[PDB]
RNA sequence: AUAUAUUUUAGUAAUAGAUAAAAAUAUGUACAGUAAAAUUGUAAGGAAAACAAUAAUAACUUUCUC
RNA sequence: AAACUCCAUAUAUAUAAUUUUAAUUAUAUAUAAUUUUAUAUUAUUUAAUAUAAAGAAAGGAAUUAAGACAAAUCAUAAUGAUCCUUAUAAUAUGGGUAAUAGACGUGCUAUAAUAAAAUGAUAAUAAAAUUAUAUAAAAUAUAUUUAAUUAUAUUUAAUUAAUAAUAUAAAACAUUUUAAUUUUUAAUAUAUUUUUUUAUUAUAAAUAUGAAUUAUAAUCUGAAAUUCGAUUAUAUGAAA
């Protein structure tokens, strides 16, 4: 008893999902670029066309953030918060950071911008945004026997997939292959004529290594050989990026279950032990300006582990399996990751949030009408606690009390 | 037409019954049928014989 | 003593001499756990009213001896 | 439509839970631990195993005691219970609660299916 | 009422066709109580049967000669004659 | 071992004996046989259900044998 | 009757070497209101409405008279009369008070998405009360490959208490999941909705509600758990 145009969702997964940004005003807002962020330092700022079509494939813009009150998700430059993270990126000699601050201060979106500023300066990206997915158990798996855990083949094609589109097909097609790679054929068309897909060292191309498609059981294979790939290259920087790492970090232990009934370690996966073979200096990128972003999510679980991973506390020895992990930790510890904390929104930035809210017209008649601007700040601040983004723009939009 | 009760007891009373279970006749040859015969006479002869020794005893 | 350990339930009684001469052992335990040292002996456990002859098989031999001899009476109405 | 062991299943029935669902046998535990031996994803659909998973599927409930089979244990139980002039044997006979109640009210899920035969 | 299997008009064996009803019977093994094997002719289908309890294992037939499992099993430690002798006071009736 | 085709089986049903005193075709003919009671027993079975058993072999024929 | 009374409230004073600390408290002693004042608007100096300025100022408990109902109690206890005195008095062992056709009250749990379940350790936020016929912390072991949870066992740290323990309150709020529901899934592509979109293929009246009833195994208390107790596990999964 439902039809297309109707509302059948719940309301986070209906304002992510049925495209309410369609009724709203068009905003000429300036564009994101770390060369000229002079001009736009504390300013609402649109993405670039490009920037948008990388961050969307990606994964940046989510949804329970409220992107669904403009034309398209946007951000403001932030000189303590965003830019100075920016700074900090391009100057380090490690270029590893982790991303912490509290429930709703802006993690993802300084993540975003990260994101779009290494599309604006020719640069890789491999995003993965929400782990869960592959650490909780919701999609295939199998046990390679060359590689030794356990890869996820339809977890992985996604992933593969998304590389391959948020990036663009110049950059990627500048790589030559160090070695050669077979593979199992799994088109529709040359399944009976090709049993099998090789790519040779310098004729083949990255982007070609990408867009193979194999059986489930050399899928994981390809990935390992890309990932490879990627770190022998120097001509362009990769950036890594990983959101909701908290989750990572906690769930230890993945809800897939081996022969035996007893659980899988997240290390002893093919996703999970990657991506922790590219936090640490283990899988160590060629070129330089290659980086890995991590970024804690309020969502998930907190724990002893990630404070004692960073300079916060003194590791208690006897604390559970559970609520500390030392493996994890260890790891932190051997690729020098120095944390960022977000700051919360100054009394002028909120300020100038709320005057863009209102061009776009967000703002209630209430708040608008009968009432002193740098009055109804104060209350906004107040009421965010002091400058958190999300609530603040819950506190304007998503009252009505 | 029958419960499962009545389907068992015609199972039981076919177990029992030469309905389509038995074979055909053991016809013999004339020659075979002497030397049936033959056969059958010692035998009879030897048990006689047989009853008598243990009579006798 | 239902627990495992600690188990089983004992009583004193006169086995001996029933296993010499079969001589019925009135028992008001109730409480006392069947033993396998005793199965083929003639037991008259109590009922509160009546004491009630019983031959101990091979399958009593986890139970109680009052699991055996039913105190009430079967329940029915008067239709009237 | 994915038929296993005689048991119809609708497809987009998680395994293990349609598993404990329709097998007598077998509850939650036991269906993950089956399902961890034969190597499906937790929260894989019934849709989604191909003919050999299901074969093995098969298998492993034949190995394992279930069904009719667990049902006939239960049954047996009962039997020998009433076969001893036991009181919980006396219980199941009469269609009376067994397991030390009241039945001055409120007895009547006894009544209907404490027999000597119990399940079907 | 009466509860009847209803029947069918009766085949006609006619005088001279009637055949002995010789039955499917297989050679049947019985290993008594002790080893000794004893062939019967049997009309189920079963070539070798052990038995348990016989003549050869009862008392009366030669007199010159699983609760309680479970009971053993879960009181092993204790290892339950002397325990008798113990637990035997016959004053008290 | 497995797939298709062509067949074959499974409709599972009583009398197996010229049946002989349970019940059923009550007139013909041919062939054959003997009932009942009472008594002694035997799982429920009891005065009363079913089944078993309960007069005599002289002579004769055939067979085996001392 | 009201009032004095108690609890709770506001204020003041006292005391507490601010390690028995919670001073944001506890407890003795006061004071405080059945609130006051003024302007008007209706009805006759007052009384209700409204407005204003002054205040922390707004509840609950106990107390339920006379009579009546020959209301309830001789089973709290006592006493009159009357009856029993080897029994209607006294002690032990077991059984019963828990029986089950129908019926009647009180409750509890339910019949799923403005509602259920997993999770949430720099442990979100309470109060009141108990602990020498005790309260039992941490930690080890088993159920259980990690560990946590929950349940037992092991063994008693601390305190007979503003000091330690019962005891990290729970809803809340947040992520995840949720059949009925082809209102979803997964194979392909697809892309500026990517924890997602579109296209084409295949996905065909009690559940992944409820927890009655029963089977087996363990544990707890006790000398003893059969009639007849309480947990935990693996199954069972009515009715609604
Ligand atoms: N820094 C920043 N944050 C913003 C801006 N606009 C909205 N946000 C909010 O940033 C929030 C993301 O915070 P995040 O740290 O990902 O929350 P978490 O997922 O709970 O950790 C969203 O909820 C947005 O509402 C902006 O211009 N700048
Ligand atoms: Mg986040
Ligand atoms: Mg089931
Ligand atoms: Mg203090
Ligand atoms: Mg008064
Ligand atoms: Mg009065
Ligand atoms: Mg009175
Ligand atoms: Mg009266
Ligand atoms: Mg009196
Ligand atoms: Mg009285
Ligand atoms: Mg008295
Ligand atoms: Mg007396
Ligand atoms: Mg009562
Ligand atoms: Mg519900
Ligand atoms: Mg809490
Ligand atoms: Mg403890
Ligand atoms: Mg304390
Ligand atoms: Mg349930
Ligand atoms: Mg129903």
């Amino acid at each position: 008893r439902v039809t297309p145009g109707s509302l059948y969702k719940n309301w986070t997964n209906t304002t992510h999902t049925a495209q309410l940004q369609q009724t709203a005003v068009p905003l000429a807002l300036p564009i994101f670029n770390f060369d000229d962020i002079s001009k736009t330092l504390n300013k609402v700022v649109s993405y670039s066309n490009k920037q948008y079509k990388s961050l969307h494939h990606l994964g940046s813009f989510k949804k329970s953030q409220f992107n669904e009150l403009f034309q398209k998700p946007v951000c403001l430059v932030r000189e303590d918060a965003t830019n100075s993270f920016l700074k900090k990126l391009v100057s380090h000699p490690v270029k590893k950071f982790i991303i912490t601050g509290e429930p709703g201060v802006g993690k993802t979106v300084l993540l975003s911008q990260a994101h779009a500023y290494a599309v604006d300066s020719k640069q890789i990206i491999i995003n993965i945004s929400y782990p869960e997915l592959f650490l909780n158990g919701r999609n295939d798996f199998s046990y390679d026997d060359d590689l030794k855990l356990f890869i996820q083949p339809m977890y992985l094609k996604k992933l593969i997939r998304k590389i391959l589109k948020a990036n663009d097909p110049a950059l990627l097609k500048s790589i030559e292959l160090s070695k050669d790679y077979k593979f199992s054929n799994a088109n529709p068309k040359n399944a009976s004529v090709k049993p099998f897909v090789t790519l040779n060292k310098t004729k083949n191309t990255v982007l070609d290594l990408l867009s193979v498609m194999t059986h489930p059981h050399n899928r994981g294979k390809l990935m390992k050989a890309i990932i490879d790939e990627l770190s022998v290259q120097s001509k362009v920087p990769i950036m890594f990026t990983v959101d909701n790492f908290s989750k990572v970090l906690t769930t230890a232990y993945s809800a897939y279950r081996n022969t035996e009934n007893k659980q899988i370690y997240s290390l002893d996966l093919q996703m999970g032990k990657l991506m922790m073979d590219i936090i640490s200096g283990e899988t160590k990128f060629a070129n330089g300006e290659s980086s890995t972003i991590l970024a804690i999510s309020g969502v998930d679980r907190t724990n002893k582990t990630l404070p004692v991973a960073l300079g916060k506390i003194p590791v208690d020895p006897y604390v559970t399996r559970y609520h500390y992990e030392p493996k994890f930790v260890e790891l932190l510890q051997k690729g020098n990751v120095t944390e960022f904390e977000v700051p919360k929104l100054n009394k002028q930035e909120v300020n100038e949030l709320i005057d863009y809210y209102k061009q776009s017209n967000v703002l209630l008649d209430k708040d608008i009408t009968g009432k002193k601007w740098e009055n109804l700040i104060d209350e906004k601040y107040f009421l965010s606690g002091n400058g958190n983004p999300r609530e603040l723009l819950k506190s304007l939009v998503l009252s009505h009390r | 037409s029958l419960s499962p009760l009545a389907q068992r007891v015609v199972t039981q009373l076919s177990v029992m019954s030469a309905s389509r279970k038995q074979p055909k006749l053991l016809k013999l040859a004339r020659e075979d049928l002497i030397k049936h015969q033959t056969i059958e006479k010692c035998w009879s002869i030897y048990q006689q014989q047989q009853r008598e020794r243990r009579n006798l005893q | 003593s239902r627990s495992v350990w600690k188990g089983p339930n004992i009583v004193p009684l006169p086995i001996r001499e029933a296993m010499t001469k079969g001589t019925p052992i009135r028992t008001n335990a109730r409480a006392a756990t069947i033993l396998p040292q005793f199965v083929g002996l003639k037991f008259q456990i109590h009922n509160g009213k009546e004491y009630v002859p019983i031959e101990i098989s091979e399958d009593m031999v986890g139970h109680k001896l009052g699991e055996f001899a039913p105190t009430r009476k079967r329940f029915s109405y008067t239709q009237t | 439509v994915v038929h296993i062991l005689g048991k119809g299943f609708k497809g987009k029935e998680v395994i293990k839970i349609a598993l404990a669902s329709k097998f007598y046998g077998i509850g939650k535990t036991t269906a993950e631990k089956i399902c961890s031996k034969l190597g499906f994803y937790p929260w894989m659909r019934m849709h989604q195993l191909s003919e050999p998973q299901i074969m093995s599927i098969a298998s492993e409930l034949s190995t394992m005691t279930i069904e009719g089979d667990a049902r006939a244990i239960v049954k047996d139980n009962i039997a020998l219970k009433r076969k001893i002039g036991s009181y919980s044997g006396m219980r199941h006979t009469l269609h009376l609660p067994v397991r030390g109640q009241h039945t001055r009210n409120n007895a009547k899920t006894a009544r209907k299916l404490n027999k000597i035969d119990r399940r079907g | 009422t009466r509860i009847t299997l209803p029947r069918r008009p009766a085949k006609k064996i006619q005088l001279g066709k009637s055949r002995p009803a010789i039955y499917h019977q297989f050679n049947v093994k019985m290993e008594l109580s002790d080893g000794s094997v004893v062939i019967r002719r049997s009309q189920y289908p079963k070539g070798e049967i052990r038995l348990i309890q016989d003549q050869r294992n009862n008392p009366l037939w030669n007199p010159s000669r699983g609760s309680l499992d479970r009971f053993n099993k879960r009181y092993s430690s204790l290892f339950s004659t002397v325990e008798l002798s113990e637990e035997n006071k016959k004053k008290t009736q």
